[PDB]
RNA sequence: GGCCAGGUAGCUCAGUCGGUAUGAGCGUCCGCCUGAAAAGCGGAAGGUCGGCGGUUCGAUCCCGCCCCUGGCC
């Protein structure tokens, strides 16, 4: 998670420390904020209550001491002594809530399940309970993005802050406010594996604190405002300074320690119980800490319960680690453990502060448990050990900023934000050497550094500048194409939807295809929203059909739905490549080779109809949608691609085998039309005579024809022709027979009349066309158009075998 | 006044219309169309736009991965793959938009949908500079939300662009909305295609469709952008 | 910024009639000779206010266009006179309107930039020239095949090529009855957009067909693009997920009445309810009486929050029924 | 394969269409395109040019 | 990962811990009616009650698992 939570009292805290006086509205600060680069989830403020709201001890209904004498009366939490607070007769809790009631944190608009009890001595029976608690503080809930992990904290927030304020910042984590306890031996005998990704290792003991004591309730109130239970002073304080400092904190039960402490990788089938008290099964290539016995913690993740603090421990070693943010990321993953120290610790951590949070934890919690100090350290730096957490520097021009915001920023701007955000600044002429601080490991290349200045400056001062226009090409011809061919079916009565890629449950199977039908080779999704639908769309008409039983199911029933997209076409099993370096460019083999393992993915248009495709009104009844409506589409979509297609009988489900043409272009397929097979219909839920369309049209390819027409002057000789041919001869063979007789004279050719009859004969019919007949340079005689129309009846009886009607 | 509609006309769908508003919008600046395919490689999606090696959007929550398991295919979580192999193909310098369909696991509700298209921009040229990036959202917002539309730019964060920075439009036809994001194209992007970052610099910006139709005409339910009902599309006219 | 809406929406116009069936001409701006005697204007027309050449190729050509028809009749002679009987033209092209004399403005000094007020000036030297969409239609309008014999053109192609227009425009208009040359007075529609008048469509007269040698029923419609204001709505439509309820409305009223005026009242009186209406029967049989017509319209009712019943759908059927009463004087058939 | 275009296309001319493919080149790069009136002064037809 | 609460006709939803869901409203069909319609009146069609199994002479209703939704986390 990316949830950042914190008050405003404590933040304004380490902010007020360099810039005494510093208050600024909590609409202000989101503002600000949301201005530098951290998103604000919600400003939510505390409580508000009124009245009767005070601070009581009680003395399962009991004597509660409201102040002064005046005691009253009114749930396994508390018990007798403890301070509690509570809305006396008359409440007036968040919102409108209205004997006495013990209030809890939730009905306070506080915290999260019994009543909230305040610590001894945090406030006297009878102080203000609003003043107590500090309702008049704001918590505010943000994101951080995951390149800003230093900001999982007070410090980073505070930081950010001076930033944008141009303020004097003190930095809590530094030896000036956290005093160096003394070092005069090893804390705990320590072993690691350095190849466990393990940077820093510290370890300070604390002895003799008092069970029974708890932590003060300003330590309380912010944990919980922070959105962490309070426990006991030994946990308290180390997830209290995991959130001010940003240095996860975990504390051991020293007694409870046997032996040498070993940070190592996990074994197979190796099980640790955690805190929670919960098994988890461990990886290879998890980090744990283990001693002579059992596992006292996974690295980074969540301690375990072998060396847990009770509720009675008196030596305590606290822990401060730097561990692996990858090796971190992976483990807290794989068991479901988004815990606070695994958040920060796959963002990286600062580990130039691990023993500075440390005798952080130590000096608080002998100071409110009564402890005391070991002036003991076990401080591993690695091998050979590490003294200077700095990354490596980066150069970049001064002005590099100015040119990336096209801003010319004042000078000195680069370099004062840049040393402002904690970096080492040198200059070298007109080249900066900036070493980023320890806790921005982001920083890494001038982009990053360009970053800081732009959004430290504020992005509001970049100027809109419209760059100038290359001189482009424009839309491509395959993309005009796709306009024209939309623009013709919505014209032509037809309404586009969005197909789905997510193919019905069994579409196939109720389509009645074979097993090794090529449609049903698809690409399953291995995570589908419905784990029915994996496969990948081989084509459009599922999702389509889908559309029309959705219309036809609400009262629509007269439809005409088209779609324009991809198909997912694969030719061989899901095989990947290896992955590329992305230090360079990828050669032109490997770029053939990334293609070549992805399916193939032409873009298809397709079409459905059901119901009336004429409507009917004042001229007439209407007409039903047929498959000559869905041959219709197929010259509508042709027309709109200046390309000529064909016609030919096919039986491809789930097509009508009757009733389904194949369109070509010249000679290669591009799919098919027509009405679909009764059964598929009914199985399918469909409405009676659906017809469908599908065309590829990435086979289809792209025309542009230049046409230079003659108009001729003379006059055109009208002549009609009948032939009889056999019944499953197609009229277009005749047309094409009788043009390709009739000669350059043939104007135009147009059937009007189909005739079938006991006069023709059986299995036969007779086709009557119109033809007009023109020359380019003179008129003609009957003789002459007659000539040319005998030649197109012998060129009719030669291809199809047409007789003239007699 | 009697009806003479024979064969009353269709509809193109609203986002296929937005989109090819938003194409013409960018061809009139001089820049390019380009597609891709929808099911990617995990080498274009994610490896050549800075994710790391064990980002989030790489696992089984977020990411409709291809079967099986560790394959490296998936469909897109972005049309930025598509901006990738033009990178890669064409010559520089590159003023593109890729306008494509998009898949995302959140599930389909009233305000957000698994399957939806966005519009994302690439150009890339000699001294490109933010303010060449806020000049072209501006003119993207004026194009689509009115002339008195103005973006507005937040700080924040994407693997493949740095600095990064999101996108809020202002229509007096409602205050601020969130558009979506941009920001300059990262020099590790740059040496992932083999240019050089020193010569050329570049901004990207991405938008969704459904979110821009949404918030614009004020639709409630997008539901209806998706489910393909005639009753949504026929009252946003035939078409161009 | 790409082209302005009115260049989009004069390429809109041009695919929606070339892919409806009519072929786009040039239409030239001089008028052929004496074609508004023909088409019998009158004295004072405001077509006859033509901008006339000093020096044309045609002496007897000389005036300018004032209307796209003439053109567009000429180029309709022309197809039909050579074997191309039917036949649908259009053509999208400016008119020259005058609105005084042909008055001049001096020279002025080009060593300097002309003011706001001298280029003002010269604008309103200038007779108006708008915008203008024309079409005309003879012969069959469906041609012959496998399913009939086709159908001939008639004065609703005229009034479909108006929502055609309309449509592409995306733009709402009304049609109602007009009497303007050179239409047949009984099939002439004026085109409005709200209460702009933006031109007329529908059958020729009959007598200026024989006088300009024009096809017999002969149709043909003007509108005046400028008029016409680009529109760009932003719908956002709420699908109701809830059934609808199918019922059937039959109202006689007098022959006079536009079928449209009685959907319009019972739209108006329906309420929120109604989704759709849609006129399918005409009816004027002995039992309706001399000079009345009945009227069958097919209604969809249907709520966006909750399942109707058939009183509910039939109380908003009966409050479309008053509403016709009112209006257009209808009487619930029976 | 009957004939089923019972509305015969037309045709926009193509003199209008190359003027369309015109436009749209110059305004793919970055142009703009301007109307006039072809009833035009003689200070604007030849004065001023 | 927790008990729950939900998936029921074409649409929107009621209702039963075992033999009939005499399911509702709207949608579909027939008759009277109309030139043809609708309404009205009078008749009907249509669900394998979330899937795969378990018990039972018999399961929408009880055991188990899962598919998908909210709830509250
Ligand atoms: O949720 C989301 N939908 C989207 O389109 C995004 C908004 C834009 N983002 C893509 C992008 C980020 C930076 C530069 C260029 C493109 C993704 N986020
Ligand atoms: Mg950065
Ligand atoms: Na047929
Ligand atoms: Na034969």
């Amino acid at each position: 998670s990316n949830a950042m939570r914190l008050p405003y009292s404590w933040l304004r805290e380490v902010v007020a420390v360099g810039a005494s006086g510093w208050d600024v509205t909590p609409g202000e600060l989101e503002q600000t904020l949301l201005r530098i680069g951290h998103e604000v989830e919600e400003v939510i403020p505390l409580g508000p209550v009124d009245g009767p709201v005070t601070v009581g001890r009680v003395a399962r209904a009991c004597a509660v001491d409201i102040g002064d004498r005046q005691y009253r009366e009114i749930a396994t939490n508390f018990a007798v002594g403890d301070l509690v607070v509570v809305a006396l007769p008359g409440a007036t809790l968040p919102g409108g809530f209205t004997d006495g009631m013990i209030c809890s944190a939730a009905e306070l608009n506080l915290g999260a399940s019994g009543i909230l009890v305040l610590p001894p001595g945090a406030a006297e029976p009878g102080a203000d309970g609003a003043g107590v608690l500090g309702l008049d503080d704001v918590v505010f809930h943000l994101a951080i993005t995951p390149d800003r992990g230093y900001c999982m904290s007070v410090r980073g927030l505070a930081r950010e802050l001076a930033c944008a304020y141009d303020l004097d910042f003190v930095d809590p984590a530094s030896n000036s406010r956290v005093p160096p306890l003394p070092i005069e031996g090893p804390a705990w005998p320590l072993t690691v594996q350095p190849e466990t990704g393990v940077r820093r290792f510290a370890l300070r003991p604390v002895i003799g604190i008092d069970p029974a004591a708890v932590s003060p309730w300003w330590l309380q109130r912010r944990l919980l405002l922070c959105g962490i239970r309070a426990t006991c002073p030994a946990v308290d304080v180390t997830n209290y300074v995991m959130l001010e400092l940003g240095h996860p904190m975990h504390a051991h039960d020293r007694n409870r320690i046997s032996g040498t402490l070993g940070v190592r990788f996990a074994r197979s089938g190796e099980t640790a119980v955690t805190l929670d008290g919960i098994e988890r099964k461990l990886d290879t290539a998890d980090v744990l800490i283990v001693d002579d016995a059992a596992t006292a913690a996974i690295g980074g993740v969540m301690g375990a319960a072998s060396t847990e603090v009770r509720a009675d421990s008196t030596d305590v070693l606290l822990e401060a680690a730097i561990w692996d943010p990858a090796a971190v990321s992976r483990t807290q993953r794989r068991l479901h453990l988004p815990s606070e120290a695994a958040r920060r610790y796959e963002r990286t951590v600062d580990p130039a502060i691990s023993v500075a949070a440390l005798d952080r934890c130590a000096r608080l919690l002998a100071d409110i448990a009564g402890g005391e100090v070991s002036p003991t350290l076990t401080d591993w730096r690695g091998d050979p050990p590490c003294d200077d957490w700095s990354p490596p520097p980066i150069r970049m021009g001064v002005d590099v900023p100015d040119r990336i915001a096209g801003v010319a920023y004042p000078q000195g701007t680069t370099a004062r934000r840049l040393a402002q955000i904690g970096a080492v600044v040198t200059h070298d002429g007109d080249t900066l050497t900036v070493t980023p601080p320890s806790w921005r490991p982001d920083l890494r290349q001038p982009a990053d550094l360009v970053e800081e200045v732009l959004r430290l400056e504020g992005l509001e001062v970049i100027p809109s500048v419209l760059p100038p226009a290359p001189a482009g090409r424009g839309l491509t011809a395959g993309q005009q194409r796709r306009r024209t061919i939309g623009r013709s079916l919505a014209l032509s009565g037809y309404v586009e939807i969005l197909p789905t890629p997510f193919l019905p449950a069994g579409v196939f199977d109720l389509w009645g295809l074979e097993a090794d039908d090529s449609r049903r080779m698809t690409t399953r999704v291995l995570n589908p929203l419905e784990a029915d639908r994996p496969q990948l769309a081989t084509t459009l008409l599922p999702a389509l059909l889908e559309a029309l039983v959705r219309n036809v199911s609400r009262g629509l029933v007269d439809v005409a739905l088209f779609a324009i997209a991809q198909v997912v076409q694969p030719t061989e099993q899901t095989r990947g490549v290896g992955l590329i370096p992305v230090d360079r460019r990828p050669t032109d083999d490997e770029i053939a080779m990334l293609d070549a393992s992805l399916p193939r993915q032409p873009q298809h248009v397709a079409a459905v109809l059901a119901g009336l495709r004429e409507p009917r009104g004042p001229w007439g009844p209407g007409r039903p949608v047929e498959a000559a409506d869905a041959f219709e589409a197929v010259r509508i979509i042709a027309r709109a691609s200046r390309v000529d297609v064909t016609l030919r009988p096919a039986q491809y489900l789930p097509w009508h085998p009757g009733r389904c043409a194949q369109v070509f272009v010249g000679e290669s397929s591009v799919g098919h039309a027509g009405q679909l097979h009764p059964a598929v219909i009914e199985r399918s839920g469909l409405p009676k005579g659906t017809c469908a369309v599908e065309l590829n049209l990435d086979a289809i390819p792209c025309s542009a024809p230049l046409p230079a027409p003659r108009v001729s002057p003379y006059p055109a000789v009208f002549q009609d022709v009948s032939l009889v041919v056999a019944a499953d001869i197609p009229a277009q063979a005749v047309a094409d027979a009788v043009r390709a007789g009739a000669g350059d004279l043939l104007e135009d050719i147009a059937l009007f009349d189909v005739f079938t009859g006991p006069q023709i004969g059986e299995h036969r019919k007779s086709l009557t066309f119109a033809l007009r007949f023109r020359a380019p340079d003179r008129t003609l005689t009957e003789d002459d158009a007659s000539a040319a129309r005998d030649a197109a009846v012998q060129s009719a009886a030669e291809r199809v075998g047409a007789v003239l009607r007699g | 006044t009697l009806p003479s509609t024979r064969v009353p006309a269709g509809a193109r769908h609203p986002i296929i219309m937005l989109a090819e508003h938003v194409a013409d919008t960018f061809i009139a600046m001089g820049w390019e169309l380009a597609e891709g395919p929808e099911v990617e490689t995990e080498q274009f999606n994610f490896d050549a736009l800075n994710f790391p090696a064990d980002h989030p959007a790489r696992g089984e929550q977020d990411t409709f991965y291809i079967a099986p398991e560790d394959s490296r295919q998936l469909l897109r979580t972005h049309t930025s793959p598509v901006q990738i192999r033009t990178l890669l193909a064409r010559e520089l310098p590159v003023y593109i938009i890729s306008i494509g369909r998009t898949f995302r696991t959140d599930e389909l509700d009233a305000t957000h949908t698994p399957i939806f298209h966005q519009v994302e921009g690439l150009a890339v040229d000699r001294g490109l500079s933010m303010a060449h990036l806020r000049g072209t959202l501006d003119a993207f917002a004026r194009a689509e939300f009115g002339p008195s539309a103005r973006t507005r730019i937040r700080p924040h964060f994407f693997p493949f662009t740095e600095p990064s920075a999101e996108v809020d439009v202002w229509f007096a036809n409602k205050a601020w909305v969130e558009w979506g994001g941009c920001g300059m194209v990262h020099p590790n992007v740059l040496r992932a295609t083999g240019i050089d970052p020193d010569l050329y610099s570049g901004f990207a910006f991405g938008m969704g469709l459904e979110r821009t139709l949404q918030f614009r005409n004020g639709i409630p339910d997008m539901r209806d952008m998706v489910e393909g009902d005639v009753r949504f599309s026929l009252p946003f006219g035939v078409g161009a």
